[PDB]
């Protein structure tokens, strides 16, 4: 289901549970291969959300600041005048950078939590 | 200044992708194959404010439909009787019977000695054959394909009747559908909707004329990869169907011959009644109007100051020189030369004679051969001409073509694209963790 | 494993770990199909708990009120005097309706968290 | 006031049909059942559970049947197809050391067949049993199932001896077992336990009588789908075993014949010493007491004053008309009419015939050739039950069956497969946050 | 890099948990398919267990089960430094199931306690 | 003392394990339709600074895995091919005397026979040449009295190409980089890799061709060198170049068997008929044995004599050297390489070869393959990278045996381990 596609980013987020549910729900070796792949793709995304400290959420806020390098557009002109497809293309060359930064942040946060609990 | 990365999951975005599709439906080979039922509800979701780019000649759904039909076709012939024991010298004479038209000499009465259930004995049997199945070596004949391959008898209970097949996306994937009534075959399309499954497509196998497909909403849509390069096939989709009435008029029977311990052959038996030529009837007025519609639209790419002519085509293979048509259980090779011989400058009907072939070498392969069991009784088919495959040669001349098979599916799959859903992504927000 | 199946729900609720821990651990095509399905069923339940905001928990409380429509039995007679099998028979048609409500509640909650964290 | 609370790990289930796997501990069931099981019995008792069980329309039975046919066929794939040998035979009726009871039973048949090189032939001879040899329609004979199908030779190194087989649930599924003793194949059952694997069941092939298997816990149990419907079979499970010992008192030899590229056909060779008919011995007193118990529990459905009489089989092929005691590589067809002649020294003997070309599972497009066994066969086994049919003031019961599912329902009747559904919802005095 | 910290001390390797974790889930052909299915099953068994213990979503989970000197009678200075994870794994191998059982019991009690605290409002 | 349990996920530990490895390759070859997964150039190796891993090449399951996969691949590729059952007829044979440069005396024969054709009601008379080793004036082929002979498809190449084995998810391969690693015990310079270096699946006997070389000196390896009943593998420090040829300019005759069924028969020979042979550099070979001797004495004593001699198990699998040169089967006589006594106190070597076409491969006797003839002239130039030696003063001879010993010469440095990311340790914190 891609029904919100084409709507703006600030509108499309209203349906994140619709898209998430439909990702998993949906000679014979052919079908097993298709099914196994669907499971693997699902789990890869879940592992990333978990490793970044976003487990269980469709929307999570991190402590990694936004770099004007990736995009110098304002909050307005992203959320109101663009759809997600457009956004995805504009920052498609920084995805691996952001993901690496998110992992580093979570590691630092967990270490701090353990040391706080120590008191 | 104060923006932070927010990670979102369930984001409605995608990328072009090539994945595995499965079929769904509603002793037919496809009914057995497509065990998954369809949802009676099309579940079509319109996508507002999108412009998706499509390209019907780069569409991998075509390769899967082709691959699936070859694989299914072959799998269904594996557990069947081989006719290797029939590759013996045949003694054949012309059939003498009440034969009309120009069918005299078309059929031969062949006798031969084949194996029996007992290894120590042979039996003398006879059968009728069409000229196109038998090669003369002298009254001495051989079956045509005994020098390159074993001929497998198709199993008599297996139905190859095309039924609608719906292709469905696996989880994580979606199929986008172009609803532009004028769609070009390539480029951006507005009014794109998302579907789970395609409309049903009947896996009809033919050349020159495309039968029982979809119609255009308006006029004629002419689609080809380049137009200018005359080496490409032109797929012409009509907004009106042309009805064609086909028959094999002879009343046939079958002669069941046991050839071994649990194996048997179905021979063409004696013909009951008179012998007549097989043929197809196309209304003349409808056909002339249909060409006028095609030519008028065809001119848009050549000029309105030119001349469009049709030819009866050419080639070294019946599969492409004649109209290859599978009617009931028998393969027809119809003569369309009087259907495509007009020149366009600006009650009645045409009968196309048809030849019947029994030993079939499908998909343009050499190493395999199938024996089509004869069908009892008299055969009649009524089909819908929904499109044409034409090629091009200062007057321009066009002729019937095709035969690659892929082109017979592009005509139905051109409106669909497969995409991969990529639900994870990020964007700046004013929200900070903790 | 299922020792509590015939017991009062108020007692059976304390053996949840036992049932959960036995869901993954206990002719080539048939064995792969058996394994793939066991995984698929497991993941369907985990995704669904995540959608409702109950990931990582065997017991969770939500913000969807109970309707008398689903059951007008009082509380004492639900947790006592009845097994889970019997309860399952009582709540049958009023299942998907609950699931839909749980999803709606969670979406409102995640939006509210995102907005609160922006202050 | 009450809020929705969601629980995971909830002990509930639904009836379900899923694929079960084989567990165990050069047999045909070896290498195909490679999961060692039952190191410790499970038997989790479920207190206060009254589940509904049904011997008929079970899924476990259909899978056992399906899996056995598949395995059986798979085991013959790599062995000689006996393409030759549909040649006609020149047969002599053997009288050498043969008693009157067996005249015409054995034939000495010679024939032409191929060898290692394609254009060479050899003359061989072998013995055959009358049941497998048909006079040609044109002293000249043919093998029976040669004219319509190929006969695959059974693999000489594969044992088809039944071994106990355990069926085990895949993760997410469980097997419930009925421990009631008066259950009789149907309805609600008090005392239900949960297991991962079934007890071992021996896949014994038979007809009319049920051999090695379990006994009823207390009394004879008579199970039927509809006791009033003469079109249904009655499965009778005894609470006592009856021993039967079968033998083929002929010191056989094997004659190895080379076919084509080192393929071998194992022909019956000659017989050393006396030639005698196969037979089975059943204790007379035990059999008469056994029937007395069967009728005592059978009258309960007809009346205390009705008459029950027994009679022999009605017709059909040997698969249904005779007992089909299966010995380690031999198929005996035994005459049970002597066991079913009553109206309600110390042993009864039943004559037996031997067949080598076997058409199994009521199919006709396949055949198997059972190679000979040298020496003398002696089989000792336990009768655990009967398959009977019924057809005024007097009722007649006859041996029946032949539907292999009936030989498996008798062991699988106490098991049911259920799907575990761990997620559920209930109200509570607890609100989020 | 993956396993780069394998020879480092226990307290050093704690900084590479991300690296090991992110590579576990995958970063005649029937055997490839079998391998893929098993890789998923192994992954899920570990994730389910962390869920049972209340450690879902964390690489470092602090629990409320006390450490027994019986399992290993050593100081923090004798464990977190001067020792690698491979050595530690061998050192307490025989207490693995005891610990896992205790962790399960604790989490179950914690869930009940939380439901009661929410109820008391 | 307020110490609590903490759970960590992503812990860098492992256990010894066996599993299924998959193939990958670089860039009509039988392995190119198998190893469909590309390798990574610069695959990346991770050095482990303080790991002392125990390795054991003779207990390495990867050898078994490589072996079973090769046998399976080999058989699978011969299934969709023409069987030669129709040729199991008797032959009428005479000797080829047509310009034989002596020393054959019937090694090459001219045979004819009655075989099938296009129709079942016809037969044809055909002519072909055969090598004596394949033939029992009345003759039969050596493998018509058992099993069946299948013609290898002329369209499939069996040329060895590098094969890389790669770990599945959840596993890693540890590589031993220690100098002079002898096949067993602790290894200090341990590194983690995702795939092996690329092994060519060479199927030679006696001598090991086109493998890896030792970097410092010749390495002698055996499971128990004192057992006197184990093969000793020798890994050389330098390659020895060997030039092998089949000098006769042959032809290929195409014979119809049936409906798309073809047999490729040896046709006539163009030019003089001469023996196949291999040229081994002599000086290199003399230096090579001297290096082996110096090293063998480290296990047997400074006062012993190594004594080289030839083997006796004359089934042509042990006493001769198999190559698969050009896809042809040479069976070369190597006795001239091993007859010397070493006492501590161009002049090249020519080895004759025996060409054979019906091959019972992998020591199985229930299957046979027919190698189609190769037209033209064959020459292979290859690197001797190792030896298989046995012993029983005590005498050393070329060995031979099961293929696992050749493949074990490349996989000796690798181990498969299972990653176990979950673990527990004490810490000073509490859940709260
Ligand atoms: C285009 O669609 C038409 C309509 O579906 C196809 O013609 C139909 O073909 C079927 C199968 O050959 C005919 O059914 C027959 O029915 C008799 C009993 O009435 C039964 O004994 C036969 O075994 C068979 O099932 C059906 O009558 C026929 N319809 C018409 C109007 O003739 C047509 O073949 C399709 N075109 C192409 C190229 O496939
Ligand atoms: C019912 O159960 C009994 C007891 O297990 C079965 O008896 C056994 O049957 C097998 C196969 O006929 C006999 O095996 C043979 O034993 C000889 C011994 O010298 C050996 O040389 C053969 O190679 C083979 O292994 C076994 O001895 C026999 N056991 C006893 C105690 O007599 C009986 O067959 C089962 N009945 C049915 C119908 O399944
Ligand atoms: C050890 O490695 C060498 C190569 O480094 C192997 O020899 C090579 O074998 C191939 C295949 O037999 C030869 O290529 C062929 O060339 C002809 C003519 O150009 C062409 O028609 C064929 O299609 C194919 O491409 C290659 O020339 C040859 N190299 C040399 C130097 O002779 C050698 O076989 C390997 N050792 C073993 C035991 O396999
Ligand atoms: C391998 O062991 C050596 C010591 O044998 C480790 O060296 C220590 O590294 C730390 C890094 O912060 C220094 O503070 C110590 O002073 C070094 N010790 C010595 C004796 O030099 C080395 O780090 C270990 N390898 C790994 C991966 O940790
Ligand atoms: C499409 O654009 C119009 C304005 O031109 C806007 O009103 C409408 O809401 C947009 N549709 C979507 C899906 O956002
Ligand atoms: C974004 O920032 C630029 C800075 O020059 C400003 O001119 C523009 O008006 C801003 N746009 C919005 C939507 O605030
Ligand atoms: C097909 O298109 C032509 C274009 O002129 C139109 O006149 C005709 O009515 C259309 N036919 C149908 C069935 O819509
Ligand atoms: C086909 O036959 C039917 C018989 O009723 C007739 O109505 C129809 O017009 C014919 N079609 C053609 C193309 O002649
Ligand atoms: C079964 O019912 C009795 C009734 O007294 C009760 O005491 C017992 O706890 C119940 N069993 C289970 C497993 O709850
Ligand atoms: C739920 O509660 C509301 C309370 O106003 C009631 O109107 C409604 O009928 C109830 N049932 C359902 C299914 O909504
Ligand atoms: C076999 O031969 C004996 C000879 O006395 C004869 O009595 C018997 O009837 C014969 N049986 C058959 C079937 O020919
Ligand atoms: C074998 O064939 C020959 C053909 O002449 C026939 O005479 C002979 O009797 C046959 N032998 C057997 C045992 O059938
Ligand atoms: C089988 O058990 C059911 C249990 O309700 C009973 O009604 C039925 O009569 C029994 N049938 C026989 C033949 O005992
Ligand atoms: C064989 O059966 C007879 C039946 O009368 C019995 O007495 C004897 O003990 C049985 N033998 C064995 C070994 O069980
Ligand atoms: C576990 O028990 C075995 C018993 O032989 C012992 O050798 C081993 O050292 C023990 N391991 C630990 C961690 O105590
Ligand atoms: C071929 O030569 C050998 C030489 O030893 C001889 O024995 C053999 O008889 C010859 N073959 C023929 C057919 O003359
Ligand atoms: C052998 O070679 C000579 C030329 O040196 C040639 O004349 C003769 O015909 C050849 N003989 C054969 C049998 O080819
Ligand atoms: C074919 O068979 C006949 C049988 O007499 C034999 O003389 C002739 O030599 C054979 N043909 C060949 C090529 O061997
Ligand atoms: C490990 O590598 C170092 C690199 O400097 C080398 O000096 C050392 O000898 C190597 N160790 C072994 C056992 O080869
Ligand atoms: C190694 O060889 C010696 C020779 O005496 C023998 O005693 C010893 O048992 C062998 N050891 C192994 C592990 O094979
Ligand atoms: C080795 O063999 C050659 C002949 O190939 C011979 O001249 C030489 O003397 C032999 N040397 C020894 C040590 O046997």
């Amino acid at each position: 289901f891609l029904g919100a596609a084409g709507s703006t980013m600030g509108a499309a987020s209203m349906t994140l549970t619709v898209q998430a549910r439909n990702l998993l729900s949906g000679w014979g070796i052919k079908q097993l291969q298709a099914r196994v792949l669907a499971v693997e793709r699902y789990l890869r995304d879940q592992q990333l959300l978990g490793i970044w400290g976003c487990s269980g959420k469709l929307i999570c806020c991190t402590n990694v600041p936004w770099n004007s390098t990736w995009s110098n557009r304002n909050l307005s002109e992203i959320w109101d005048n663009m759809t997600w497809l457009q956004w995805d293309k504009e920052i498609s060359n920084y995805t691996q950078i952001i993901y690496g930064l998110l992992e580093e942040s979570q590691n630092q946060q967990e270490k701090n939590e353990q040391d706080l609990l120590a008191l | 200044e104060n923006l932070w990365v927010t990670v979102y999951y369930g984001v409605p975005v995608w990328k072009d992708a090539e994945t595995t599709l499965f079929c769904a439906s509603d002793h037919n080979v496809w009914a057995t194959h497509c065990c998954v039922p369809t949802d009676p509800n099309p579940q079509e979701i319109h996508l507002e404010n999108v412009t998706e780019e499509f390209n019907m000649w780069k569409n991998n759904m075509v390769e899967q439909m082709h691959t699936d039909i070859i694989s299914l076709w072959d799998q269904s012939l594996k557990p069947c009787v081989k006719l290797t024991p029939l590759c013996v010298t045949l003694q054949c004479t012309n059939v003498t019977n009440n034969i009309t038209d120009d069918m005299r000499g078309e059929l031969k009465n062949c006798s031969f000695n084949m194996t029996t259930e007992l290894r120590d004995k042979k039996q003398k049997v006879y059968s009728l054959f069409y000229r196109l199945d038998v090669v003369q070596i002298n009254k001495e004949y051989r079956l045509i394909n005994c020098n390159t391959s074993a001929i497998t008898q198709a199993c008599p209970k297996v139905s190859f009747e095309p039924i609608p097949i719906h292709y469905c996306a696996p989880a994580g994937f979606a199929i986008l559908k172009c609803k532009d009534k004028k769609f070009n075959g390539t480029g951006p399309c507005t009014n794109v909707s998302t579907v789970q499954c395609t409309h049903g497509i009947k896996p009809v196998v033919s050349t020159q004329l495309l039968l029982n497909g979809s119609l255009a909403e308006e006029e004629v849509i002419i689609r080809s990869e380049n137009i200018t390069n005359n080496a490409k096939n032109i797929l012409v989709q009509l907004n009106e169907s042309v009805q064609i009435n086909c028959t094999r008029p002879n009343n046939n029977t079958r002669k069941s011959i046991r050839i071994g311990p649990g194996q048997w052959f179905y021979a063409t038996g004696d013909i009951i009644g008179d012998i007549r030529q097989a043929h197809c009837n196309v209304s003349k007025a409808t056909w002339n109007e249909t060409l006028g519609k095609v030519v008028k639209q065809l001119r848009k790419h050549f000029g309105n100051n030119t001349i469009i002519r049709f030819a009866n085509s050419s080639g070294g293979d019946l599969e492409v020189t004649t109209h290859s048509f599978n009617c009931g259980g028998e393969f027809f090779y119809c003569n369309t030369s009087g259907l495509f011989n007009s020149t366009w400058i600006s009650n009645d009907s045409i009968t196309l004679p048809c030849r019947i072939k029994q030993i079939i070498n499908m998909w343009q392969r050499i190493g395999q051969a199938m024996y089509a069991p004869p069908i009892q009784g008299v055969i009649r088919c009524v089909s819908n001409i929904t499109g044409l495959i034409l090629t091009r040669d200062t007057t321009e001349t066009f002729r019937p073509g095709g035969g690659d098979m892929r082109d017979n599916w592009r005509s139905e799959l051109y409106k669909y694209k497969v995409v991969k859903i990529e639900p994870l992504g990020v964007a700046p927000t004013r929200c900070k963790r903790r």
